[PDB]
DNA sequence: CGGATGTATATATCTGACACGTGCCTGGAGACTAGGGAGTAATCCCCTTGGCGGTTAAAACGCGGGGGACAGCGCGTACGTGCGTTTAAGCGGTGCTAGAGCTGTCTACGACCAATTGAGCGGCCTCGGCACCGGATTCTCAGGCCTGG
DNA sequence: CCAGGCCTGAGAATCCGGTGCCGAGGCCGCTCAATTGGTCGTAGACAGCTCTAGCACCGCTTAAACGCACGTACGCGCTGTCCCCCGCGTTTTAACCGCCAAGGGGATTACTCCCTAGTCTCCAGGCACGTGTCAGATATATACATCCG
């Protein structure tokens, strides 16, 4: 049957998700994770929907920027595939611990 | 008999409100008379530049309202604006379309 | 009540592009941008007044704060606009 | 109710989609654990600052203003939620 | 007559390591470090009293500023030290 | 009868001088009575920590006088101090010795 | 005057940075990067001096400019 | 006799990491600073403390940049550092757009 | 495993930088007032948390496979290393003067308070720009057949 | 026997006209913050004076830099392999929407008490200056490690 050669769907997904402006993380799982991290600090914390939306936007933007840097490192290493060492190098150069 | 300070400076942005903000922010003990006028002029110039590029993006995308996507496209397409707002995230803006050349067939 | 720059941004937008509107989210982003630039200028003016042991903030302090906070071309046009506005205010 | 092991809610397709938005064409299979750890660290920092602001405000609810202030603390200014 | 922290830093050094001295350059560096931490804490206290409509800066503001500025264990120990100091001041 | 504020709090750093600095910086309209004491306590603790680490480095170098090299070694070897002081460069301090295994034979 | 930053000096800076082997064009690249850095810092320092109504650039102005770039300097007055 | 390539490099690395002395000639750096400042305001005088501060800042910046460049070179499975490594380091750090 | 190149070391030295004594003046401490800001107690009501089910879109699982990472190997050259020569940095002794730094005046600029009024904010309501969608049209994508080579 | 075409099916992206919906943009009422005219106090503009230090210059020394030769380690291109993400189909599950209910805390008001700014007055801690002296940098000789021949 019909079969896209690998890479074509990846490029199309890149184009689609760079054209779109919608949040790529599921809201309920993100909210649950945020509340877990919060109760790790102060018990019985309420949240606002705007606060959770702000956290989700910040997290998505941070991850996309980190993935751009990781892609740059992978291309530098003469690779198409991104690997955890690329993320580690990017974070080390940026100055994150 | 009452002429607003914006009209005297030939500006749109509120000189009086900027004055009140500067005085309430406790930035200095005394505030000059031309400081609010200068700051209003700078702010309106920056807003006009951003809005002009955003409207250009909106017209290019065959629309008639400026949206966060248009604002982000303007910011990331103007070199000096992107330099000013390098570490700023625009909500509901996405990313500037960019695919590295090596990844393309 | 909450105070924003929606009216003023709409006036500027109708000056530059008479036939283009704006959404609520875009207005929110523009209001945040204006407030951010206002803080980034006022804090710098305050710190320069502290450095020079000067109790007052003047058009000169805001001019040098603008030169410090904005890139080249933006600073040039902003200084021109501010000088023009201050000259007009003094004349009138 | 105590919440446990919620980091798996950031599924493999979500990480893949974020990478695709970032311009990534091929993703290794070990990227997801590292990405989950990095996201956890970032969220812990931002939420710690947000809860500090909330506790100073003598409040039991976190606000979008608190999150925005935390993100300025990290130098990650966010437009569209106030400020 | 420039005001410095030379005497107090020397006293702290003699209280910690009595057999180790200090150089002029090292004292300059320590003075700069103390000043920088002071402005960081004070500025984050002002930008924290401003966001709660509070005209005053108190021990609570300084404590939360320390929590925001310093890393974890360092802020914990600093909070303990400040609480002990304020308790002694109130008692005396 | 003139008991110093520093003695009243068991501190070495100048409570009165810190009060004057806080009030002349106009950080707030009013200053609480415990704010200068708290600031002095935190500053003294930080100075004591840095000086203790620097003196340890000086002893490890078989010297009886702290130098900027000792200060920088202490700051870069303490994790929390390095996190606090990361974009800060120290005059006449140099760098930590670090040659990776790839470079080493 | 940019040629005053000689190849041996760049090699010494690399050695303090932990470089075991250097390529040819690294010297030109380093000169360009140093020129950009100095342009930014000197621009801010000159702005501070002009605001001070002076004609001599002071170490305090240089330190304040460096603090603006997020890279503070301890030892010259802070 | 002749040392093999690398031994002198390692000894120089240890020597220049154990030291705290400026590696750039003071008079050439002063002339470069004056030349750069000539493009902003004519007839500027300087202070020795100012030039020393600029020299310290430039040396620290270049050392950090070379550390990041070495990291990138090792990532690319190399011992040699190259201009592409400097460009990648600056791109991740944020100086280069 | 020898040797030369380096680091480290033991000891003299000599030294200039660090530590201590002393005088003075400026900023810190004590006392009293008064006034506004912080803490506390009530009350409202709005937003946040929590339970359900249903349809359903997205996640999870499995599998063939093909494209890419990774290791190995050989070639050429570019960089490291060493030596002779040249270039100018560094020191330091002199001279000059532009300009930092502080002082005195006096004046214009800004703070401050009361009354007035117009601009801007909340609320409301209508309509048109935009999200969605199914038929049509074109645009890249991928395997294939007979002929050119 | 290999390729290299056009072919040509074939899904995907684009275009387009229809319809519908809810948020943008204008109008109205009100209220509260900006404006104005006046007075008072002091911050700064301006002009002088002085003397620190910044600049220009010269000459001597020698230490770092330049240029060149030689060699070998490494960057890079290529090739083979094996494996591990990718694309696609099928099953599961819990995100999501809608609706409702409960109650808890954020916002607001009111009252009271005490904490701090302000002003004055006294006097000792802190800073600049002078001077003694010892930890360390330096010259130089030496034992010790080690990497290449």
């Amino acid at each position: 049957p019909h079969r896209f050669r690998p890479g074509t769907v990846a490029l199309r997904e890149i184009r689609k998700y760079q054209k779109s402006t919608e949040l790529l993380i599921r809201k309920l799982p993100f909210q649950r994770l945020v509340r877990e991290i919060a109760q790790d600090f102060k018990t019985d914390l309420r949240f606002q929907s705007s606060a959770v939306a702000a956290l989700q936007e910040a997290a998505e933007a941070y991850l996309v920027g980190l993935f751009e840097d990781t892609n740059l490192c992978a291309i530098h290493a003469k690779r198409v595939t991104i690997m955890p060492k690329d993320i580690q190098l990017a974070r080390r150069i940026r100055g994150e611990r | 008999k009452s002429v607003s300070k914006s009209m005297k400076a030939g500006l749109q942005f509120p000189v009086g409100r900027i004055t009140r903000f500067l005085k309430k922010g406790r930035y200095a003990q005394r505030l000059g008379g031309g400081a609010p006028v200068y700051m209003a002029a700078v702010l309106e110039y920056l807003a006009a530049e951003v809005l002009e590029l955003a409207g250009n993006a909106a017209r290019d995308n065959k629309k008639s309202r400026i949206i966060p996507r248009h604002l982000l496209l303007a910011i990331r397409n103007d070199e000096e604006l992107g330099k000013l707002l390098s570490g700023v995230t625009i909500a509901h803006g996405g990313v500037l379309p960019n695919i590295n050349s090596v990844l393309l067939p | 009540s909450v105070e924003t720059y929606k009216i003023y941004i709409f006036k500027v937008l109708k000056q530059v592009h008479p036939d283009i509107g704006i959404s609520s989210k875009a207005m929110g982003i523009m209001n945040s941008f204006i407030n951010d630039i206002f803080e980034k200028l006022a804090s710098e003016s305050s710190k320069l007044a502290r450095y020079n042991k000067k109790p007052t903030i003047t058009s000169r302090e805001i001019q040098t704060a603008v030169r410090l906070v904005l890139p080249g071309e933006l600073a040039k046009h902003a200084v021109s606009e501010g000088t023009k506005a201050v000259t007009k205010f003094t004349s009138s | 109710k105590v919440l446990r092991d919620n980091i798996q809610g950031i599924t493999k397709p979500a990480i893949r989609r974020l990478a695709r938005r970032g311009g990534v064409k091929r993703i290794s299979g070990l990227i997801y654990e590292e990405t989950r750890g990095v996201l956890k660290i970032f969220l812990e920092n931002v939420i710690r600052d947000a809860v500090t602001y909330t506790e100073h405000a003598r409040r039991k609810t976190v606000t979008a203003m608190d999150v925005v202030y935390a993100l300025k603390r990290q130098g990650r200014t966010l437009y569209g939620f106030g400020g």
